[PDB]
RNA sequence: ACAGGUUUGGUCCUGGCCUUUCUAUUAAUUCUUAAUAAAAUUACACAUGCAAGUAUCCGCGCCCCGGUGAGAAUGCCCUCCAGAUCUUAAAGAUCAAAAGGAGCAGGUAUCAAGCACACCUAUAACGGUAGCUCAUAACGCCUUGCUCAACCACACCCCCACGGGAAACAGCAGUGAUAAAAAUUAAGCCAUGAACGAAAGUUUGACUAAGUUAUAUUAAUUAGAGUUGGUAAAUCUCGUGCCAGCCACCGCGGUCAUACGAUUAACCCAAAUUAAUAGAUCCACGGCGUAAAGAGUGUUUAAGAAAAAAAAUCACAAU
RNA sequence: CCUAUAUUCAAUUACACAACCAUGCAAGAAGAGACAAGUCGUAACAAGGUAAGCAUACUGGAAAGUGUGCUUGGAUUACC
C-alpha cells in the first residue's frame, strides 16, 4: 500500500518538475536571443577594427 | 582546536602517577650503612642528622632521622617512610621513629 | 576464538592421536578386568572394593559364563534367570540367549559378552539385545524339563486406576481457569496415568547406543 | 528455506577502491559512527571483498553488495549485486536520464 | 561457562546473613555454584516466621511449569515445597517423616507416663 | 558544547528526541543531494539536522551521503527483500521529508509502545538480588520480616552459637 | 569545586605546585564489651592431617564445586551454531566448542612500513593473474585480568605435554623462605548445593554454625590521639639562641620564638587518632601579536567545506 | 566368516641455531645539575661605556671577538 503510495507521489512530483523545466527552457531561449544580439554587435565592431 | 582534530586525538587522558622513592609501598625496611651530617640549602642553616640505608628493593638511598638526638650504628635495621625533607636537597626518605632499632625519642632526664 | 596472531598448537593433536591409539592397543581384556579377590573382596585391576550388600551373593553364586561354559553349544536357545529376580519377582523373569561371545584370554573361560531376548514379569520383549550385568554373581540356569514350568505364566490384568485427582491447588487453578472462559461443566478434572507407566529398578537397561531420529 | 550468512552486513553500499584481483572488486563501505565525547557523527571506513562475475567494475563506481550465503574465501563474504552509479556515466534514477554532475546530458522534457 | 554435561535444575540458592537465612528459588545449570549464575529466578522462600507467624513462599507457576515442561529436575526441598503448596502431590518423605515424628511423640508420651510412676 | 554552527544538535537530548524508527526491512539509506540551487535546500537541511537524529535511533542502519552526482535531490532505501524505495525530495521542506519518510517505513506508535511494554516486563518487581537488576536484595528489608542482623542483632535463642552451646550441655 | 595558599617593592595577566573532601592498606601511639561484614605480601618451596565417593558386583561420578590472577591487549557487545547433557517417539530445552563481525576496546609513531601477508580457475589437482595489510595506525614494543547476577584464563615448568625436566597445597588448615603486609594444623553434615542410590540414605575443609583480628559499619559499658604563625578551629609561661630542632605549601629558629623543646590553657576528632602510600577527583568545546603555541614558501593527494549574492585580466623593481 | 569377530602398525629424517634481545657488572670516557664569604676577568642589564640579537663561519683562558646578510625585542629627543 505504502510503496504504491510513494510511487504515485514520485510520479506527481515528476510531472511538477517537467512543467517547471519546460518553463526554464523557454526563459533560456529568451536569454539565447539576448546573447546572440550582443555577440553579433561586438563581432561587427571587431570586424570593423581589424578591417 | 576544531571538532575534527578533537575527534582525531580523542579526549585528554590523565597520565598515571610517576612513582617515588618507596616505589608505591607505604614503608620500606632497610639497614643502615653509615650515619653522617648534611647542611641544608642556603636560606636557612643547621646540620641535619642523616643516614645512608640499603632497602629491601636493593636500592641504596639517603634517609633522614627526625627528632632531637638518636642512636644509630651500622647494621641497625630500620623502617623508612615517604616524607620529603624540605631543607635537604635530594633526601626523599624518613626513618620511622619507634620501630626496630630506632626507638622513640627519650624525654629529657 | 580468532585473533590474527594466534599460535598453531601442534602437540594438542599429537597427544590426542597418541592417547586414542594407546587406549585401543592397551584396551584391557575383561578377563583380568572383572577378576576378583574373594578373600579381600577387591578387584586387582580397578583397586575397587565391592559393596557390603553384594558380599554373600559373590561367594555363594556364579556368573553367567560360569554356567554357560559347560553347556554344549555354549548355551544357545537356553533359558537363564537371575537370583535377585527369583527372590523379588514371583512372576517369571528370564533371558533367552541369542548369541554368546566368550573371552578366551580367561584360563577358566568365566567371562564374556552375551546377547538375547528378555521376558520380565512374564512380559516378553520382541527384539534381540545385549545382556546386562553378566559379570555379576546372581546368575542361574533353568533345566530343560523345568523349562516349560518356568515359561508357564498366569496372565493377570492391571488394577491401577487410569485416572487420579489433580493436586488440590493445581485442581483449583484448572477449575477457575475454565470458569473464566465460560465453561460451566462441573465435570471433575482428571489426571491420565496411561503414559506414566515406569519399569521397576530391577528391569535391565539396554547397553546398545541410541540411534538418533 | 535456509540460505543465510552469519555476517551483520547483509546489504551494504560502497565505493570501488580497486579492480586489481581477478573477478573480485575491493570496495570501501563507509558508515556514520557517533563519537561519544563530542556526540557527533564521523565516517568510519571499512573494506569488503565482493565477487564480480563479469568483471563489470571500474574504479570509483558506487556499488551495492549482497552477503554471500557461503563464503568464497576467508576475505570474500560478499557478492556484487548492482552497479548503483557507474563512474563518469550516470543515469538519474528519478528522471531516467543521462547526466554529467548537476547538469542533464539529455533533457527529460524533449522526448521526441 | 562451558561445562562437559549436567542438567537444567530448579533449586534453592542461599541468599542471606549469619543466623538469618533466605532462599531464592532458581532455574540453574546443575554444575555451576549454589548462589552463583542462574538461567532464571523462579521464586523466593523465607525460612524464618515473620511478625504474623508466616514463612513466605512466592512461586512463579507459569515459568515453573514452563521449565518442568522443558525437563528441569527439582531438588528435594523444592519438591517438598511444591507439594506443601499443593502444586505437586505430597512428597513420600514428607509423609514418612510425619509418621516417624508421630511414633516419636507416642514413645515419648509412654516414656513420660512410665517415668511419672 | 561551544564549537559548531548549531551546537544544540550535538546534545544527547536533541538526538534522543528525533523520532523516526525504521522497519526491520530497512538496511541501507542513501541520501543524494546538492550543495547548490534553491530547490535542493530542504534536502541539505535534512542532512544537517535530522540525519543525526535518524541514525541515532537506527544504529544498525547504514546511512550514506552523495553530493552533486544527480541534478536532483532524492533518497533511496534498500530493504532486506531486495526492494528499492526511491523517495524524491525536491522543493520539500526538512519537516515534510521527515514526516513523509516516517509515513512510508516507520513504526506505528502502537508498535513502539508494545515493544517497550515487552521490555518493561523484563524486570520483575518480586525478584531479589543486585541493586542493578532488582528493587531489593535481602528479604531483611521487607517490612514485616526478620531484619538483617547487621542492623538489629538477633535474640540469643535464634543464634546458632546458643543452640550449639545448649545441645553440647 | 562555592573555592583557598604561594611568583612581585607593588599591580594586573598567564601559569604550575599545594591545601580543604572521600576510600583502602600499612605503620606509630591508644584500646572496654558485643553484633555484622570482610579478611589481602608472594603462580617461591612445602613436614603432617583432611578436602570424592556412592552402589548387590556393572556403572555413574571424581579442577563440578573450591583456588588463583600467572599468562594474554588479551577482549566487551553481537551473529551463528557443531557437540555434550536432560527430558521425551519425535520435537523441545540447558551448557554452548569451532567459526565469524555493525560497533566499542591500555600505553607508545623515537614501532612506518609488513614481506607472501591475496585472488581466480575449477576440479579439488594441474594451472593462471600479482596481488594483500597499513598515517581512519598495519607490523612491532611495553604494561595488564575484566566492561562484574557474571566473564576470561591457568592447574609444577618446557604457550601445548606425546616426550623431557622432574616429583608439584594457585583445595582447608598449616610451615619455611620472602614482604611495610601474620585468621583455626578448629566442629558438624542439622540446613541449602552437589555426587551416587529404586529407596530409606551415605559422602562432601562446598557450605552451615563457631574460633581469630579495631579492617569497616552499628550499639552502648568504653578515653585517648592530633593540633593551636597563615591557608585553617584553637596558647600561656619558661628553656634554647641560624644551635637543637620544625614544616603539606608559604616559611620558623641570630636573646622578648603564640612556628623548636616542655608547661598552662584551648581546639578538634574519638575507640580511635595521626603519618606514609595508593586510589577516587582533577587538563583543552581552552588557547596560539608581546606569555606554551600560525609550523620559511607554494601545489596537489587523502580527507573535508561547499551552506544566500557575484568574480578570472592590464603604468612601475618577478623569473 | 554353522551366533561371529580377531589382529597389526603410525616413528623419523634434513638443517639452523645466542645471532638477537633483555637484565646485571665493567677497565674506562663524556655531559648536566648542585655547588665557597674561593680564583680570573667583566659578557649582559643605562646608546652597560664598541646598541643588543638571529643564522653561519673562523678565532680566543673565560665570559666572548670579528666577518656576511637579516631582525628591533635600540635610540636619533621629532615647525631640528
Ligand atoms: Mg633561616
Ligand atoms: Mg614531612
Ligand atoms: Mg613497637
Ligand atoms: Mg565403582
Ligand atoms: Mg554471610
Ligand atoms: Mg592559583
Ligand atoms: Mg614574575
Ligand atoms: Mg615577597
Ligand atoms: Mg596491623
Ligand atoms: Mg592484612
Ligand atoms: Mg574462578
Ligand atoms: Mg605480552
Ligand atoms: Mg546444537
Ligand atoms: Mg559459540
Ligand atoms: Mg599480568
Ligand atoms: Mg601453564
Ligand atoms: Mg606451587
Ligand atoms: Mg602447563
Ligand atoms: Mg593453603
Ligand atoms: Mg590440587
Ligand atoms: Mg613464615
Ligand atoms: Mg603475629
Ligand atoms: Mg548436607
Ligand atoms: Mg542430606
Ligand atoms: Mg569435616
Ligand atoms: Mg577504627
Ligand atoms: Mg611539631
Ligand atoms: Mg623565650
Ligand atoms: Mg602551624
Ligand atoms: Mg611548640
Ligand atoms: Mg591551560
Ligand atoms: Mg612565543
Ligand atoms: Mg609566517
Ligand atoms: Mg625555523
Ligand atoms: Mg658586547
Ligand atoms: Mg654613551
Ligand atoms: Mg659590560
Ligand atoms: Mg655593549
Ligand atoms: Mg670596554
Ligand atoms: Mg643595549
Ligand atoms: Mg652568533
Ligand atoms: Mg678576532
Ligand atoms: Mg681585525
Ligand atoms: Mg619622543
Ligand atoms: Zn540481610
Amino acid at each position: 500500500e505504502l510503496m504504491a503510495w510513494n510511487q504515485a507521489e514520485n510520479q506527481r512530483l515528476h510531472e511538477l518538475r517537467l512543467a517547471r523545466l519546460r518553463q526554464e527552457a523557454l526563459e533560456q531561449e529568451r536569454r539565447q536571443a539576448e546573447e546572440a544580439v550582443l555577440q553579433a554587435r561586438e563581432a561587427q565592431a571587431w570586424a570593423q577594427l581589424k578591417e | 582546536a576544531t571538532l575534527n582534530q578533537m575527534h582525531r586525538l580523542g579526549p585528554p587522558k590523565h597520565p598515571p602517577g610517576k612513582m617515588g622513592p618507596t616505589a608505591g609501598r607505604p614503608q620500606l625496611k632497610g639497614v643502615v650503612l653509615r650515619t653522617f651530617i648534611r647542611k641544608p640549602k642556603k636560606p636557612n642553616s643547621a646540620n641535619r642528622k642523616c643516614c645512608r640505608v640499603r632497602l629491601s628493593t636493593g636500592r641504596e638511598a639517603v634517609c633522614f632521622i627526625p627528632g632531637e638526638g638518636h642512636s644509630l650504628q651500622e647494621h641497625h635495621v630500620v623502617l623508612v617512610q615517604g616524607g620529603r625533607t624540605q631543607d635537604l636537597p635530594g633526601v626523599k626518605l624518613t626513618v620511622v621513629r619507634g620501630k626496630y632499632d630506632c626507638g622513640h625519642v627519650q624525654k629529657k632526664k | 576464538m580468532a585473533r590474527k596472531k594466534v599460535r598453531p598448537r601442534l602437540i594438542a593433536e599429537l597427544a590426542r592421536r597418541v592417547r586414542a591409539l594407546r587406549e585401543q592397543r592397551e584396551r584391557p581384556r575383561d578377563s583380568q578386568r572383572y577378576a576378583l579377590d574373594y578373600e579381600t573382596m577387591m578387584r586387582p585391576h580397578s583397586g575397587n572394593r565391592l559393596p557390603m550388600r553384594a558380599w554373600a551373593d559373590v561367594r555363594h553364586e556364579s556368573r553367567l559364563l560360569q554356567l554357560l561354559n559347560r553347556l554344549p553349544l555354549f548355551g544357545l536357545g537356553r533359558l537363564v534367570t537371575r537370583k535377585s529376580w527369583l527372590w523379588q519377582h514371583d512372576e517369571p523373569c528370564y533371558w533367552r540367549l541369542t548369541r554368546v561371545r566368550p573371552d578366551y584370554a580367561a584360563e577358566n573361560l568365566d567371562h564374556g559378552k552375551a546377547w538375547g531376548i528378555l521376558t520380565f514379569k512374564g512380559k516378553t520383549e520382541s527384539e534381540a539385545r545385549e545382556i546386562e550385568q553378566v559379570m555379576y554373581h546372581d546368575w542361574r540356569l533353568v533345566p530343560k524339563h523345568e523349562e516349560e514350568a518356568f515359561t508357564a505364566f498366569t496372565l493377570v490384568p492391571e488394577d491401577t486406576p487410569l485416572s487420579v485427582p489433580y493436586p488440590p491447588l493445581l485442581r483449583a487453578m484448572i477449575l477457575a481457569q475454565r470458569q473464566k472462559y465460560g465453561d460451566t461443566s462441573t465435570e471433575e478434572p482428571m489426571l491420565n496415568l496411561e503414559r506414566a507407566r515406569i519399569d521397576p529398578w530391577d528391569y535391565p537397561a539396554k547397553l546398545e547406543a541410541k540411534t538418533k531420529t | 528455506s535456509i540460505a543465510r550468512s552469519s555476517v551483520h552486513a547483509k546489504w551494504v553500499v560502497g565505493k570501488v577502491i580497486g579492480t586489481a584481483m581477478q573477478k573480485t572488486a575491493k570496495v570501501r563501505v563507509t558508515r556514520l559512527v557517533l563519537d561519544p565525547y563530542l556526540l557527533k557523527y564521523f565516517n568510519k571506513r571499512k573494506t569488503y571483498f565482493a565477487h564480480d562475475a563479469l568483471q563489470q567494475c571500474t574504479v570509483g563506481d558506487i556499488v551495492l553488495l549482497k552477503a554471500l550465503p557461503v563464503p568464497r574465501t576467508k576475505h570474500v563474504k560478499h557478492e556484487l549485486a548492482e552497479i548503483i552509479f557507474k563512474v563518469g556515466q550516470v543515469i538519474d534514477p528519478v528522471t531516467g536520464k543521462p547526466c554529467a554532475g548537476t547538469t542533464y546530458l539529455e533533457s527529460p522534457i524533449s522526448p521526441e | 561457562r562451558a561445562y562437559r554435561g549436567g542438567h537444567l535444575t530448579i533449586r534453592l540458592a542461599l541468599g542471606g546473613c549469619t543466623n538469618r537465612p533466605f532462599y531464592r528459588i532458581v532455574a540453574a545449570h546443575s554444575k555451576c555454584p549454589r548462589d552463583g549464575r542462574f538461567v532464571e529466578q523462579l521464586g523466593s522462600y523465607d525460612p524464618l516466621p515473620n511478625s504474623h507467624g508466616e514463612k513466605l513462599v512466592a512461586l512463579n507457576f507459569d515459568r515453573i511449569r514452563h521449565w518442568i515442561g522443558c525437563g528441569a529436575h527439582l531438588s528435594k526441598p523444592v519438591e517438598k515445597l511444591l507439594g506443601l503448596s499443593g502444586f505437586y502431590p505430597l512428597h513420600p518423605m514428607m509423609i514418612t517423616n510425619a509418621e516417624r515424628l508421630r511414633r516419636k511423640r507416642a514413645r515419648e508420651v509412654l516414656l513420660a507416663s512410665q517415668k511419672t510412676d | 558544547p561551544m564549537k559548531g554552527r548549531f551546537p544544540i544538535r550535538r546534545t544527547l537530548q536533541y538526538l534522543g528526541q528525533g523520532d523516526v524508527v525504521f522497519k526491520d526491512s530497512v538496511k541501507v539509506m542513501t541520501v543524494n543531494y546538492n550543495t547548490h540551487g534553491e530547490l535542493g535546500e530542504g534536502a541539505r537541511k535534512f542532512v544537517f539536522f535530522n540525519i543525526p537524529q535518524i541514525q541515532y535511533k537506527n544504529p544498525w542502519v547504514q546511512i550514506t551521503m552523495f553530493k552533486n552526482m544527480t541534478p536532483s535531490p532524492f533518497l533511496r532505501f534498500y530493504l532486506d527483500s531486495g526492494e528499492q524505495v526511491l523517495v524524491d525530495v525536491e522543493s520539500k521542506s526538512n519537516k515534510e521529508i521527515v514526516e513523509h519518510i516516517r509515513k512510508i517505513l516507520g513504526k506505528n506508535e502502537e508498535t513502539l509502545e508494545k515493544e517497550e511494554q515487552e521490555k518493561k516486563q523484563l524486570s520483575h518487581p518480586a525478584h531479589f538480588g543486585p541493586r542493578k537488576y532488582c528493587l531489593r536484595e535481602c528479604m531483611c528489608e521487607v517490612e514485616g520480616q526478620v531484619p538483617c542482623p547487621g542492623l538489629v542483632p538477633l535474640p540469643k535463642e535464634m543464634t546458632g552459637k546458643y543452640k550449639a552451646a545448649l545441645k553440647a550441655t
